[PDB]
RNA sequence: CAACCCCCGCCGUUAGUUGCCAGCGGUUCGGCCGGGCACUCUAACGGGACUGCCCGCGAAAGCGGGAGGAAGGAGGGGACGACGUCUGGUCAGCAUGGCCCUUACGGCCUGGGCGACACACGUGCUACAAUGCCCACUACAAAGCGAUGCCACCCGGCAACGGGGAGCUAAUCGCAAAAAGGUGGGCCCAGUUCGGAUUGGGGUCUGCAACCCGACCCCAUGAAGCCGGAAUCGCUAGUAAUCGCGGAUCAG
RNA sequence: GCAUGUGGUUUAAUUCGAAGCAACGCGAAGAACCUUACCAGGCCUUGACAUGCUAGGGAACCCGGGUGAAAGCCUGGGGUGCC
């Protein structure tokens, strides 16, 4: 984008719950546009949360996201003929995106067989503040104030 | 196109497989369209002057 | 499975027909 | 669960199992169960000793297998080989036989890559 | 039940030609189903612009064979009069089967 | 009440008859013509828009395109017929934008390319 | 696994040329370009010279080599 | 440059052997028949956006936001490449100055070769699998091509194919099955029911002829390969990714 | 791993061009003979194609046989119009 900030695509809320956050997540599981498949994944992963936890998956989902949003990050920069990691306050937009993504990238790395399953567990261990979803979160920050020796750029 | 092969590729062969095309105009052999019987270059060539009827320039 | 010229897709790919993909 | 030739395919389905045998492919197996009535779905370990034998007796006295197949081919090769047959030569040279190209992708018949020097 | 097929290359040439059959058919005949389009079949030609070698060139040529139909039911010897030898289009081919 | 719903090369014959509340498409139960289809429910949205679910029947036909498009196709049609019943309905419809139709059409494959955009890859430029 | 349906091929050039060498017993040298041809059980024992791209390769035929063609004995590509 | 021209999206007129109980009568309940052009459609012409309206910024041009509208500010996509640049490419398409051969640097043919392989790079295809593979039942597409050509259907065969034979001159017959998808069931994380290389073997067809050097089918064989060094490509929306279909050339 | 283009090496020949971006599934939208320009061997010359000239013989034409890998070479027949 050179000329403008470019508008942000607006999505259609979920047919089930109705939260766009949902639709956003699903989009992220979907590969090859088999959105009918990824739809299921999410739902059946929800149903797993019902049977395995006394809580509404809708809530569980948000709180899980809420917890992996890193509020601090690195962004390399060439000053002095060198790569200086400048830590920086991440914007709202970029959090939500980084969350959902990591939730997924992490999920598919689980030892578990069935996909929906992998999501299910990742969605829980997330809200409990663990797993890897949150680890891929704490690690970035473990760089944020790790090189905070440079927050003057 | 060598005359030695235009006029040649025209006389009936001892085997039907042996019979290939050539462009009636240029004598080219590599890629003539049956429909017109002209070398791809040739097709364009006339296609342009307007010598191939109904033959317009596609647009969609 | 697309190179497996003895499977479903195997044939569908090559567009050939055989003991694996028939004519109904 | 044992021996067909000298082999022991086990703990899995029959149909699957039999594949393991040099002479049997996803075809014969099915056409060796259809000729015996043993239900494929059942594992090897849960076969009736009697069921087993039938399979045995059949398969062994019909198709050419391990201890004999590897043989027929082997010599079969030496056949045209002993003869000045082109096809034989390709076999000597360890190159493609069926007619492929010897400029690029051939590696499957040459094995590892043998890099040499050149120019620019 | 005179079936009149009209195949051509120019859509105006046929329109007129087709209209010309519509007009002198209602004056001496009876109830005409009007002119109807098909379909229309195209003949694409993907040729390389330059004669030398530039795959990425390619000029695109088409050839539209328009199809028009005009049905005439209750064919009189009077209708066949006006529609006997009263034509004018050149790049139009007609064929009748009744 | 007919309206006409067309979407990405696929036509939808829409018929709204005051009934109990059932959709028959190309002769089959709505929910049978769309098994396993997640966004299926999507068709009826224009209805639950005016709290008019179950008051009409839906004799719907459809031709062309894909099932995962025809959905939208019906969706529009229903909407277009819904004006015939009460034009005053626009007030609650267009804000939600159901009377719009998008040229989401499949772009033409240009030559020199592998698709409508996807160019070919060069390595040592 | 190659195949010529129903009716095995052999050019009449040598067929009715080699058979005539049967009416006399044996010969010594045969030369004909048709390497298009299959070898027949009716052809065994002769010493046919086949054409390469420039040479004329002599080929002795065996009781054991009836199912192959002539070309299969005339290597074209000179190598190594 | 823009515009005029085509395709796409709304709508109107003209047109009904495509389309339909949209409304009625019968059924072998197949829109099959009548009957009807309404709808879908088909195609030829024409309407429709111009920042024209409202708020704000602005000297103006214009910019931002809203509304009505199918569509918004060039609505999406085409064709469409200035004066010239690179002594760009191409005399093997054609044409043409010039030099060179004209019993040969010409012409016919048979066979071989363009397919050669210790290697190396370009473009790609198939895959490493469970968001998956297989088998089964089942549903939605467009745009093309078809006379000795597309081949319905029946029969023989595991099958490629073959024998028979109806329809089409093609919106009214055929290529045709779209595939992914959906329902069931099998697989249970293996180098495996992942993968299909290569090799043996047995066949089909084209065609004078498939050794060199053809595709196809069937049985067996079942390799590398468990996601790729440094480096490096494409793509800003119905795009990328994915999935199947069609044609050109052409016996194959 | 395989297809395909190219370098290079090879070959009797492996015909030719294209070369950084702006060559490399590029001419080639179809190499088994053919295509085909290459190499071998066999054969042909006013020549496979145009317009024409001077001398001699024959309507054109058609159907055989010999030799042959084919082409070609040799040979033999019937055959005789319009001015
Ligand atoms: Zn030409």
């Amino acid at each position: 984008a050179r000329r403008r900030r470019a508008e942000v695509r607006q999505l259609q809320p979920d047919l089930v719950y109705g939260d766009v956050l949902v639709t956003a997540f699903i989009n992220k599981i979907m590969r090859d546009g088999k959105k009918n498949l990824a739809a299921r994944i999410f739902y059946d992963a929800c149903k797993i949360i019902q049977e395995k936890t006394g809580q509404e998956p809708l809530k569980v989902f948000k709180q899980a996201v809420e917890n992996v949003k890193p509020r601090m990050e690195v962004r390399s920069r060439r000053v002095g003929g060198a790569n200086y990691q400048v830590p920086m306050e991440v914007s709202p937009r970029r959090q939500q995106s980084l969350a959902l993504r990591w939730l997924v990238q992490a999920a598919n790395q689980r030892p578990e067989r069935r996909a929906a399953v992998r999501i299910a567990h990742e969605l829980m261990d997330a809200a409990e503040g663990k797993g890897g979803a949150v680890k891929k979160k704490e690690d970035v920050e473990r760089m944020a104030e790790a090189n905070r020796a440079y927050a003057h750029y | 196109a060598r005359k030695a092969l235009i006029e040649k590729a025209k006389r009936t062969p001892k085997f039907k497989v042996r019979a290939y095309t050539r462009c009636v105009r240029c004598g080219r052999a590599r890629s003539v369209y049956r429909f017109f019987g002209l070398c791809r270059i040739c097709l364009r060539e006339l296609a342009h002057k307007g010598q191939l009827p109904g033959v317009r320039k596609a647009s969609w | 499975g697309k190179g497996d010229r003895r499977t479903r897709r195997g044939k569908i790919w090559r567009g050939t027909y055989g003991k694996y993909r028939p004519r109904k | 669960a044992r021996i067909a030739g000298v082999e022991i395919p086990r703990n899995k389905r029959v149909d699957v199992a039999l594949t393991y045998i040099y002479g049997i492919g996803k075809a014969r197996a099915k056409e060796a169960l259809e000729k015996t009535g043993i239900n494929p779905a059942t594992r090897v370990k849960d076969l009736t000793e009697a069921e087993v034998v039938r399979l045995r007796e059949y398969v062994e006295n019909t198709w050419k297998l391990e201890g004999e197949l590897r043989a027929e081919v082997a010599a079969n090769i030496k056949r045209l080989m002993d003869i000045g047959c082109y096809r034989g030569l390709r076999h000597r040279r360890g190159l493609p036989v069926r007619g492929q190209r010897t400029r690029t992708n051939a590696r499957t018949r040459k094995g590892p890559r043998k890099t040499v020097a050149g120019k620019k | 039940k005179i079936r009149i097929k009209l195949r051509g290359f120019d859509h105006k040439t046929l329109d007129a030609s087709a209209q010309k059959i519509v007009e002198a058919a209602r004056r001496s005949g009876a109830q005409v189903s009007g002119p109807i389009p098909l379909p229309t079949r195209v003949r694409r030609f993907t040729v390389i612009r330059g004669p030398f070698k530039h795959k990425d060139s390619r000029e695109h040529f088409e050839l539209r064979t328009h199809n028009r139909l005009v049905d005439i039911i209750n064919p009189n010897r009077k209708t066949i009069e006006q529609l006997m030898t009263l034509d004018l289009p050149t790049g139009v081919e007609i064929e009748i089967k009744t | 009440y007919y309206g006409t719903g067309r979407r990405k090369e696929a036509v939808a014959r829409v018929f709204l008859r005051p009934g109990n509340g059932k959709v028959t498409v190309n002769g089959q139960d709505f929910n049978e013509y769309f098994q396993g289809l997640v966004r299926a429910v999507a068709a009826l949205e224009p209805l639950r828009a005016v709290d008019a679910l179950g008051r009409f029947d839906a004799y719907i036909t459809v031709r062309g395109g894909g099932k995962s498009g025809q959905i939208d196709a019906i969706k529009l049609g229903i909407a277009r017929a819904l004006v015939q019943y009460n034009p005053d309905y626009r007030a609650k419809l267009k804000p939600l934008g159901f009377l719009t139709r998008d040229a989401r059409v499949v772009e033409r494959k240009k030559y020199g390319k592998h698709k409508a955009r996807r160019a070919p890859q060069y390595s040592k430029r | 696994p190659r195949s010529l349906k129903k009716g095995v091929f052999v050019d009449d050039h040598l067929l009715e040329k080699v058979l005539e060498l049967n009416a006399k017993g044996e010969k010594r040298l045969i030369k004909t370009w048709s390497r298009r041809s299959t070898i027949v059980p009716e052809m065994v024992g002769h010493t046919i010279a086949v054409y390469n791209g420039k040479q004329h390769v002599p080929v002795y035929i065996t009781e054991n080599m009836v199912g192959h063609k002539l070309g299969e004995f005339a290597p074209t590509r000179t190598y190594r």
